[PDB]
């Protein structure tokens, strides 16, 4: 079957997040949907399941009052909402589905998840949405690039000459500073003869803050 | 109540790989055990359900059993498609909730030794006009992925204000990393030179920049 | 006793003791209700002096029964796609059950002499086994919602029965009487005897 | 008299003479088994007279 979920979202500690999973290709009225979370550095952690036709729900001991369950069988969607999320909730959301009906507690030992939804990635860190600052790195075979400084949150896309320059382009992974802002750099290897003739412009785009900066790299005498 | 698992597993091709997953007396035996596999950058999928039962569309090289307390499985042979982690799942009566393991990323067991490429960049003039300065040291094309970054100010090493990244795989199966040094613009001019020392497999490559080019 | 006929047709309506035809004439003092679900092959097991699945290991019925049982099909509600795992039974137990006794535990059965005691394996299995209601399954595996309407003899002042009209009585006349389910022919006269208020 | 209960659920278990509840207490001298297959409408036809 098909189990689509909401796209990636960004959030701020202490705020609220809402995701939804849509059920199609099977009868929604008698098939349970389970919620599980997968954080980097550890494995899956169980959260709970929702009754699609009934209203009784069961939650984990760690998430007894933190989670909320909302359903609407008219559009066959399950609404998942979180309130007062902590800073360590940077993870992905899976709308796992199990065959049959398991409204009771005792049926979980014969219960397995067949099809899984797409990963709804959420980024939570103690920082505000701030546009990046782009500065050129003058060459001193030549190496030139642009550093993407003080941006939040992930991700950023960098390109050279609007995608025309693709050979020798390397994008380094981001780093975490002490101020909570991220830094990234991308260098490209170019011949030393084509320095004063060809123009190299880095195209830094930051989709969460809707910031696009085009900076031209020039040699310094 | 907790389901332990080793962080990773290694094994040569055409050889069984041992994966361990152990729990409590109520976690294992009182309730059935389940196994799942997760593709990198995708959603996990069901692999083994109902103890030793094997589903359709899943091959027979996966042999798993929960034993009495510790669940262990082995894979007959190894392929490139088996580079996925495995999660062991079971139900706990006291916790009244499902538990999952950490995961074992099986690595298939070539690349020769390569010296790292180090490029150190001085702070930009536009950044210096904004009362900021950052030294960018870029590390690329080294194998294996284990480097140590040391920053030297003239003759005195500096430790405050350095942020380095974990080594990540490149397109040509090489490794790369980057180190950043947040520096006061008044401190950049006051020093004669700055050096970025990269130690890789006992060999050190150092690049030196100057405030006056 | 008239609003239960519009739910679903009754597969069986056997009644030990009290005959269904005359549920309105009698008047009992207490009504016992025991509700559970059974499969199609399991319908005959709700009977006194039976064994195997329910009347030996799950729901023991007493030898003397004066109540009634109501069985009906519930394919429209309880049966789901790929079955329902909420309803269970107990198949493994060390001993039998007393009549009208409910048991529940999380322990696992010790079939053999091996002291497993919390670890599954040989001669140590889970006593609870789930059963499903699939549409592909036959009548032998279908949801049959049943109730046990247990009754008892008239040894107490009657409380619950039908809404029969209570007419005014007469004295010193040859008139039939119906006092809480018992009927007879005679005359009603005032007597000077004494009855403790209980 | 314990492995036959794990095969399949029983539609009918009527027993003439001996009662099914006390098969363990007695000890018989001759056991005859006659196995065949019947349809649903012919289940009740396995009966005397
Ligand atoms: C059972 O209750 C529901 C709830 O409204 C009702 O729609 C249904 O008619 C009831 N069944 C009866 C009265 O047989
Ligand atoms: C009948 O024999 C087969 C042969 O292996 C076995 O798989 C099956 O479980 C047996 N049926 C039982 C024990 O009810």
């Amino acid at each position: 079957v098909q189990l689509v979920q909401s796209g990636a979202e960004v959030k701020k500690p202490g705020a609220s997040v809402k995701v939804s999973c849509k059920a199609s290709g099977y009868i929604f009225s008698d098939y349970n949907i389970h919620w599980v979370r997968q954080a980097p550095g550890q494995g899956l952690e169980w959260m709970g399941w929702i009754s699609p036709d009934s209203d009784d729900t069961n939650y984990a001991q760690s998430f007894q009052g933190r989670v909320t369950m909302t359903r609407d069988t008219s559009i066959t969607t399950v609404y998942m909402e979180l309130s007062s999320l902590r800073s360590d909730d940077t993870a992905v959301y899976f709308c796992a589905r199990s065959v049959g009906y398991c409204s009771l507690n005792s049926c979980q030992r014969w219960m397995w998840f067949d099809t899984w939804g797409q990963g709804a990635l959420v980024t939570v860190s103690s920082a505000s949405t701030k546009g990046p600052s782009v500065f050129p790195l003058a060459p001193s075979t030549a190496a030139l690039g642009c550093l993407v400084k003080d941006y939040f949150p992930e991700p950023v896309t960098v390109s050279w000459n609007s995608g025309a320059l693709t050979s020798g382009v390397h994008t380094f992974p981001a780093v975490l500073q002490s101020s909570g802002l991220y830094s990234l750099s991308s260098v490209v290897t170019v011949p030393s003869s084509s320095l004063g003739t060809q123009t190299y412009i880095c195209n830094v785009n930051h989709k969460p803050s809707n910031t696009k900066v085009d900076k031209k790299v020039e040699p310094k005498s | 109540p907790v389901l332990t698992q080793p962080p990773s597993a290694s094994g040569p091709p055409g050889q069984s790989v041992s994966i361990s997953c152990s729990g409590s007396r109520s976690n294992i035996g009182t309730n059935f055990v389940y196994w799942y596999q997760q593709l990198p950058g995708a959603a996990p999928k069901l692999l083994i359900y109902k103890n030793d039962q094997r589903p359709s569309g899943v091959p027979e090289r996966f042999f798993g059993s929960k034993s009495g307390t510790s669940a262990s499985l082995a894979i007959s042979g190894l392929r490139s498609e088996d580079e996925v982690d495995y999660y062991c799942a079971a139900w706990d009566d006291s916790l009244s909730g499902h538990v999952f393991g950490a995961g074992t990323k099986v690595t298939v067991l070539g690349q020769p030794k390569a010296a790292p490429s180090v490029t150190l960049f001085p702070p930009s003039s536009e950044e210096l006009q904004a009362n900021k300065a950052t030294l960018v040291c870029l590390i690329s094309d080294f194998y294996p992925g284990a480097v140590t970054v040391a920053w030297k100010a003239d003759s005195s090493p500096v430790k405050a204000g350095v942020e380095t990244t974990t080594p990540s795989k490149q397109s040509n199966n090489k490794y790369a990393a980057s180190s950043y040094l947040s520096l006061t613009p008044e401190q950049w001019k006051s020093h004669r030179s700055y050096s970025c020392q990269v130690t890789h497999e006992g060999s050190t490559v150092e690049k030196t920049v100057a405030p006056t080019e | 006793y008239s609003v239960l006929y519009n739910l679903a047709p009754f597969f069986t309506f056997k009644c030990y003791g009290v005959s269904p035809t005359k549920l309105n004439d009698l008047c009992f003092t207490n009504v016992y209700a025991d509700s559970f679900v059974i499969r199609g092959d399991e319908v005959r097991q709700i009977a006194p002096c039976q064994t195997g699945n329910i009347a030996d290991y799950n729901y023991k019925l007493p030898d003397d029964f004066t109540g009634c049982v109501i069985a009906w099909n519930s394919n429209k509600l309880d049966s789901k796609v790929s079955g329902n795992y909420n309803y269970l039974y107990r198949l493994f137990r060390k001993s039998n059950l007393k009549p009208f006794e409910r048991d529940i535990s999380t322990e696992i059965y010790q079939a053999g002499n091996k002291p497993c005691n919390g670890v599954a394996g040989f001669n140590c299995y889970f006593p609870l086994r789930s059963y499903s209601f699939r549409p592909t399954y036959g009548v032998g595996h279908q949801p049959y919602r049943v109730v046990v309407l247990s009754f008892e003899l008239l040894h107490a002042p009657a409380t619950v029965c039908g809404p029969k009209k209570s007419t005014n009585l007469v004295k010193n006349k040859c008139v039939n009487f119906n006092f809480n389910g018992l009927k007879g022919t005679g005359v009603l006269t005032e007597s000077n005897k004494k009855f403790l208020p209980f």
